C-alpha cells in the first residue's frame, strides 16, 4: 500500500550507495549494468563466475575494435 | 554486569571521556572499571590515557604567544592529525544501532600505532623552538619503518613552512625581522653608519634547521647582508632582482650571490 | 461528510480556532521534544501545573511569520497590548521547549514592531504637506519591492527545505536594510 | 523492471517532524 | 528472475549489440555459471569488508576506508538485500588503482569441513 | 621485563660516541615499556564439576581468549616476566581427552607472546633502519593473525565451531607464527642488527621450504627487510 | 535534540542552556533520556556557541564612548568571517533530515576547525577593548594577529585588513588630487602622521603631506 513504494525507496539509496562504491574501485559498470548485478546475487550465484563472464564479455568488443 | 554498558563506556573513552561505569581517579594510571571483561577493558582505554597528555599539550602551545609561529603550525599538525580520529570515531558510534571484534580491539589496533608516535614527536620537542624543534621532527624521519617515514613527512612539510617564509625575505631583501629566536641570523640592535657589513649581522648557530648545514647558513648570510648594504646606505633599487626541495636551495643561493656583488 | 470532509481534509483549520489538534509524527526524543521535556518535568514532581498549549505544526509558523513582516496585520499567533507585537505564548509544536520558540518569535516581533509603526505613519497620510508626503512616498516605494520580495518568497512554500532559521538569514540584506 | 523504475525523481518535501523516512 | 536471459542482457549491455545478434558469448557464459553455481566457499560479508579495507591500506588511503565504513553501514540500516556476500566480493574483484605475497593472506571457510 | 631496559642505553652510548656531527637521537618515553596493557599478554566455578558438552563450549571460548593474549578462565598465563620462554596452566580436573586436545593447540599462544616482546624492544632506534623494516612487517603477519581469530570468534558466536575444526583452521597460522618467533629468538640472542640480519635472512629463506608456503614468507620478508638497505 | 544544539549554537538560549552574562550557556540538569556521560561532551561544546552570541553582542552596540569609520571595518569584516560558521550550520540541519542516526559527535568533528578560529579572535575582540583603539592605529593591532601562527585566524583577519586599507585610499584620494579633507573626521593643519601605523616610513607621509598641499595653491 504505502510501505511497498517507500520500501523500494529503501532500495534506491542503498543502490546510490553502491554507485560510490563502484565508481572508487573503477568498475565497468554502470548503474544500470550494477542493478542487474543485485538482481544476479539475491538468487545465489558465485561472483568469481560472474566476474569471468565480465571479463571475457569485455575483452570481446575492444578485441573487434 | 551486562556487557553493552561496558561497551558503551569503552566507546566513550575513546574521546577521552569518562563512562557511566568506567571512571578515571589518578591520572597517571589507566581507566578503571567500577571478571574477563574487566580484564579485557584496560589495553582499549591506554588509548584514552595517552589521549589526555596528547590534546593537553597541543591545546596549552598553541594558545602561548611566546611559543612562536614555528610549532603554533605544529600544534595545527596536531589538531588535523587528531580531527581523523574523530572520522573515525563519529562512523564507530553509528556502527551499534556485534560490533565487538575482540570487543573492538581489531578496530583499535590501526589507531595504536598513530597514537603512540604523536605522544612520542610531543615529548621530543618539549620546550624547544625553530631549528631545535624542526631538528625534533627530523629525527623521527629517520625511522625505517616506511608507514612511520610516510607519517612524520607530513608534519614536517607543515612546520618547514614558516622557516622558508622567513628565507625568502632574507636573501631577496636583505630584511631580517623576528620578535622571537627561530631564525638562524641575529640581528644587532645597533644600526650602524659605515660599520654596518661586519656587526649589523650575526650567525645564530642554535637555530640552524635540520635541512641546512652551516655552510649554507654562512653562504647566505653573505648574500643579505649584501643586500641589505645595497639599500640602507647605496639608495639604489631595482625591482625584481634579488623539508627538503630536491636541491632547489643551492641554485637559488647560488644566483642571487652572483648578481648581488656583480652589482656592488 | 460532504462539504464538512472537504473542509475538515484539504483546509488546515484546527489550530486558530478553540479545539484540540491532532498531529502524528515520528516519535523519539530528537523531533518529539516537548513530551519528552514535559514528561521529564512531571517524573520531576512538578506538583501539577496543568500546562494548555494547544498545538501548532512548524510550517504554518512561517507563513505567519512572513505575512507579519510584511506589514499587514490580524494574526492569530502574535498577540499585542499596547501597540507592539509580542509572543502569544499560548502555543507548542512538537518541539522548541516553549522557551526557544518564545525567544525567536520575540527576536522576529522585534522588527514586525518596526514595519507595523511604520505602516501606521503611513496609513495616517492615506486616510496638505508637500514635504512630508514626499518622504512616506519615499518609504512606501521602498515597501511596494520589499513586499514583492516576501511575497514571491511564499510561492515557493507551496511547491526545497525552509525553516525559521533558513528564512531570518534570506532576508538578511533586507531586515538590516529596515532597521 | 523494478530497478528500471527505480530511476523517477526524489522528493523535495522534508518534514522535521517526522526524522525518520519524510517523503 | 530467469537466469539465462540475465546472462543474454548482461552480453547485451557490454556488447553494443541486440538480443538476436549475440548467441556465442551466451554460450561461454553457460560454460562457465554452469559448475560454479553453488558456493564452493562459506559466505562472510566481514572478511570481504576487511579485504576492501585491505585493498585501500595498500594505497594508504585510511579516510577512504573509513568512508567505506559508512557506506557499509547504510547497507546494513536498510537491510533489502539478502545476499550480500556477492556484490561485494564482485566488486572487490574488478577492482583497479586510481593511484609477491598472496600465499601469506587468510582464506575463508572451504566447505570440505561442511556441507556444500 | 627488567633485562631490556640494559640493551637500549648499551647500544646508545656507542651510536653517541660515533655521531658528532648531530646529537639527539630519538627513543620512546618510558611509560611505553613500563605499562603491561600496550602488550596483549598480563565468579570463577571450577571446571571439573560441570557437564561434559558445556566444558567444550567453556574450553573453547577460553582458548580463544589466550590465543590473542588475555588469559582464559580455566587456564593460566604463568608468570615469569623474562625471556622469549612463556608457560601455560590448565587445572588438573579437567577430563583427560580434552586436556590432551588442548595442549597441541596452546604453543601459538608462546608462538604469539615471544613474537610481541620483539615488536616491543626491537622497534627502538638502536636496533636501527634495518630492524625497523623487518619489525613492520612481521606486525602486518600479527594483524592477519587478528584478523583470523575475529573470523572464528564470529563462527563460534553462532555455537557453530568446535574444538575438533577449529584443531584443523588454526594450523598454516600456527607455522607463520612458529617461523616469526624462532627468527625473533635468533635475533635476539646474538644481538644482531645491520646487515648481519640481512646475512640471517638469506641464509633462513633457504632454510625453511617445506610447502614454498614458508619459503614465500620468508621471501617477502628479507625483501622487507632489504629496502632500508 | 539535534536541532535544539542547533539553536543553543544560534542565539537562542531556550530553558536548557540558562545564558548568563557572566557565564552562560549553563546546563546541571539531570536527564533521564540522555546519558550521564553526554553532559560531558555538550560541556566542550558549550565553549564554542559561548563564544558566538558574545561576538554577536559586540556587534550590536557599535554601529561619549567609542567612535569612527575605522569601528566601522572592523565589523564588518567579522561579519564574513561567520559567514561560514553560518553556512556550516545551514548544512546540519540538511543532513539530519534524512540520517536519524548523526549524533553530537559528527557536529563535534564538523565543528572543531572553529575551536581555533574562534579563541585566536576572541582576543583580537577583547584586546580593542581592554585598551581603547579609535585612530588609524588599528592596523598595526590587527596586522601583528594575521601573522598569527595557525592557518585559520591567519587569513580570517586578512579579510577584515583589506577593507581597513579601502577606507584609507578614500582619505587619501580625495586629499592628494581634489585638495579635499575633513569631509569625514577623523578618529596649517594636514596631520595624520601620529596614527599612521609605523611599518609605513616617514619618507611616503612627508611626500603625501606635500602633494596634498599643493592644490590648495
Amino acid at each position: 500500500a504505502a510501505a511497498a513504494a517507500a520500501n523500494l525507496n529503501a532500495v534506491r539509496e542503498t543502490m546510490d550507495v553502491l554507485l560510490e562504491i563502484s565508481r572508487i574501485l573503477n568498475t565497468g559498470l554502470d548503474m544500470e549494468t550494477l542493478s542487474i548485478c543485485v538482481r544476479l546475487c539475491e538468487q545465489g550465484i558465485n561472483p568469481e563466475a560472474l566476474s569471468s563472464v565480465i571479463k571475457e564479455l569485455r575483452k570481446a568488443t575492444e578485441a573487434l575494435k | 554486569i551486562t556487557e553493552a554498558a561496558l561497551v558503551r563506556d569503552i566507546l566513550y573513552v575513546f574521546q577521552g571521556i569518562d563512562g557511566k561505569n568506567i571512571k578515571m581517579n589518578n591520572t597517571e594510571n589507566c581507566y578503571k572499571v567500577e571478571r574477563s571483561l574487566r580484564d579485557t577493558a584496560v589495553r582499549l582505554s591506554e588509548l584514552g590515557w595517552l589521549h589526555n597528555k596528547i590534546r593537553r599539550y597541543t591545546d596549552q602551545r598553541s594558545l602561548d604567544r611566546s611559543f612562536g609561529l614555528v610549532g603554533q603550525s605544529f600544534c595545527a599538525a596536531l589538531h588535523q592529525e587528531l580531527r581523523e580520529y574523530y572520522r573515525l570515531l563519529s562512523v564507530l558510534h553509528s556502527q551499534l544501532q556485534s560490533l565487538t571484534l575482540r570487543r573492538l580491539l581489531v578496530w583499535t589496533y590501526d589507531p595504536k600505532i598513530r597514537l603512540k608516535t604523536l605522544a612520542a614527536l610531543v615529548d621530543h620537542c618539549q620546550g624547544r623552538k625553530g631549528g631545535e624543534l624542526a631538528s625534533a621532527v627530523h629525527a623521527y624521519t629517520k625511522t625505517g619503518d616506511p608507514y612511520m617515514r610516510s607519517l612524520v613527512q607530513h608534519i614536517l612539510s607543515l612546520v618547514s613552512h614558516p622557516v622558508l617564509s622567513f628565507l625568502y625575505r632574507w636573501i631577496y631583501d636583505g630584511e631580517l625581522e623576528d620578535t622571537y629566536h627561530e631564525f638562524f641570523v641575529a640581528s644587532d640592535p645597533t644600526v650602524k653608519t659605515d660599520r654596518l657589513w661586519h656587526d649589523k649581522y650575526t650567525l645564530r648557530k642554535s637555530m640552524i634547521p635540520s635541512f641546512m648545514t652551516m655552510d649554507q647558513s654562512r653562504k647566505v648570510l653573505l648574500i643579505g647582508k649584501s643586500i641589505n648594504f645595497l639599500h640602507q646606505v647605496c639608495h639604489d633599487q631595482t625591482p625584481t632582482t634579488k623539508t627538503d626541495l630536491e636541491n632547489a636551495f643551492q641554485g637559488k643561493i647560488d644566483a642571487a650571490y652572483f648578481e648581488t656583488s656583480k652589482y656592488l | 461528510p460532504d462539504d464538512r470532509s472537504w473542509l475538515e481534509h484539504h483546509v488546515v483549520h484546527q489550530y486558530w480556532t478553540a479545539r484540540p489538534s491532532q498531529f502524528p509524527h515520528s516519535l523519539h526524543l530528537h523531533s518529539n521534544l516537548a513530551a519528552v521535556w514535559d514528561q521529564h518535568l512531571y517524573s520531576s514532581d512538578p506538583l501539577y501545573v496543568p500546562d494548555d498549549r494547544v498545538l501548532v505544526t512548524e510550517t504554518q509558523v512561517i507563513r505567519e511569520t512572513l505575512w507579519l513582516l510584511s506589514g499587514v496585520k490580524k494574526l492569530f499567533i502574535f498577540q499585542l497590548i499596547d501597540g507592539k507585537v509580542t509572543v502569544r505564548n499560548n502555543i507548542i509544536v512538537t518541539h522548541l521547549t516553549h522557551s526557544c520558540l518564545r525567544s525567536v518569535l520575540e527576536q522576529i516581533a522585534a522588527y514586525g514592531q518596526v514595519v507595523f509603526r511604520l505602516q501606521e505613519f503611513i496609513d495616517e497620510v492615506m486616510g496638505p504637506f508637500r514635504t512630508y508626503q514626499a518622504f512616506m512616498w519615499a518609504l512606501y516605494k521602498y515597501f511596494i519591492s520589499f513586499k514583492e520580495e516576501l511575497a514571491e518568497i511564499e510561492k515557493c512554500i507551496i511547491n526545497t527545505t525552509i525553516t525559521l532559521a533558513i528564512v531570518v538569514d534570506k532576508l538578511a540584506p533586507r531586515l538590516s536594510q529596515l532597521k | 523492471l523494478w530497478e528500471a523504475a527505480l530511476t523517477y525523481e526524489a522528493s523535495k518535501r522534508r518534514c522535521w517532524e517526522r526524522v525518520g523516512c519524510p517523503p | 528472475k530467469s537466469p539465462n536471459v540475465l546472462l543474454q542482457n548482461l552480453c547485451c549491455r557490454i556488447l553494443g549489440r541486440s538480443e538476436a545478434d549475440v548467441a556465442q558469448q551466451f554460450q561461454y557464459a553457460v560454460r562457465v555459471i554452469g559448475s560454479n553455481f553453488a558456493p564452493t566457499v562459506e559466505r562472510d560479508e566481514f572478511l570481504v569488508a576487511e579485504k576492501i579495507k585491505k585493498e585501500l591500506i595498500r594505497q594508504r588511503r585510511e579516510a577512504d576506508a573509513a568512508l567505506f565504513s559508512e557506506l557499509h553501514r547504510k547497507l546494513h540500516s536498510q537491510g533489502v538485500l539478502k545476499n550480500k556476500w556477492s556484490i561485494l566480493y564482485l566488486l572487490l574483484s574488478l577492482s583497479e588503482d586510481p593511484r609477491s605475497y598472496a600465499t601469506l593472506f587468510a582464506q575463508a571457510l572451504p566447505r570440505d569441513a561442511h556441507s556444500t | 621485563l627488567q633485562q631490556s631496559l640494559e640493551l637500549k642505553r648499551k647500544m646508545l652510548r656507542d651510536k653517541q660516541n660515533k655521531k658528532n656531527s648531530g646529537q639527539h637521537l630519538p627513543i620512546f618515553p618510558a611509560w611505553v615499556y613500563e605499562r603491561p596493557a600496550l602488550i596483549g599478554d598480563f565468579t570463577a566455578l571450577p571446571i571439573g564439576t560441570l557437564p561434559l558438552a558445556s566444558q567444550e563450549s567453556a574450553v573453547v571460548e577460553d582458548l580463544l581468549y589466550v590465543l590473542v593474549g588475555v588469559d582464559g578462565r580455566y587456564v593460566s598465563a604463568q608468570p615469569l616476566a623474562g625471556r622469549q620462554s612463556r608457560t601455560f596452566l590448565v587445572d588438573p580436573n579437567l577430563d583427560l581427552s580434552i586436556r590432551e586436545l588442548v595442549h597441541r593447540i596452546l604453543p601459538v599462544a608462546a608462538s604469539y607472546s615471544a613474537v610481541t616482546r620483539f615488536i616491543e624492544e626491537k622497534s627502538s632506534f638502536e636496533y636501527g633502519q634495518v630492524n625497523h623494516a623487518l619489525a613492520a612487517a612481521m606486525r602486518t603477519l600479527v594483524k592477519e593473525h587478528l584478523i583470523l581469530v575475529s573470523q572464528l570468534e564470529q563462527l563460534h558466536r553462532q555455537g557453530l565451531l568446535s574444538l575438533q575444526k577449529l584443531w584443523f583452521y588454526i594450523q598454516p597460522a600456527m607455522r607463520t607464527m612458529d617461523i616469526l618467533a624462532s627468527l625473533a629468538t635468533s635475533v635476539d640472542k646474538g644481538e644482531c642488527l645491520g646487515g648481519s640480519t640481512l646475512s640471517l635472512l638469506h641464509d633462513r629463506s633457504f632454510s625453511y621450504t617445506g610447502d614454498s608456503q614458508a619459503q614465500e614468507l620468508c621471501l617477502y620478508l628479507t625483501k622487507a627487510a632489504s629496502a632500508p638497505y | 535534540m539535534i536541532h535544539e544544539l542547533l539553536l543553543a549554537l544560534s542565539g537562542y538560549p531556550g530553558s536548557i542552556f540558562t545564558w548568563n552574562k557572566r557565564s552562560g550557556l549553563q546546563v546541571s540538569q539531570d536527564f533521564p533520556f540522555l546519558h550521564p556521560s553526554e553532559t560531558s561532551v555538550l560541556n566542550r561544546l558549550c565553549r564554542l556557541g559561548t563564544d558566538y552570541i558574545r561576538f554577536t553582542e559586540f556587534i550590536e552596540q557599535y554601529t561619549g564612548g567609542l567612535h569612527g569609520i575605522y569601528l566601522r571595518a572592523f565589523c564588518t569584516g567579522l561579519d564574513s568571517v561567520l559567514q561560514p560558521y553560518r553556512q556550516a550550520l545551514l548544512d546540519l540541519e540538511q543532513e539530519f533530515l534524512g540520517d536519524p542516526h548523526l549524533s553530537i559527535s559528527h557536529v563535534n568533528y564538523f565543528l572543531d576547525q572553529f575551536q581555533l578560529l574562534f579563541p585566536s579572535v576572541m582576543v583580537v575582540v577583547e584586546q580593542i577593548k581592554s585598551q581603547k583603539i579609535h585612530g588609524c592605529q588599528i592596523l598595526e593591532t590587527v596586522y601583528k594577529h594575521s601573522c598569527g601562527g595557525l592557518p585559520p585566524v591567519r587569513s580570517a583577519l586578512e579579510k577584515i585588513l583589506a577593507v581597513c586599507h579601502g577606507v584609507m585610499y578614500k582619505q587619501l584620494s580625495a586629499w592628494m588630487l581634489h585638495g579635499l579633507l575633513l569631509d569625514q573626521h577623523e578618529e596649517q593643519f594636514s596631520l595624520r602622521v601620529e596614527i599612521l601605523p609605523s611599518y609605513i616610513p616617514v619618507r611616503v607621509a612627508e611626500k603625501i603631506l606635500f602633494v596634498g598641499e599643493s592644490v590648495q595653491m
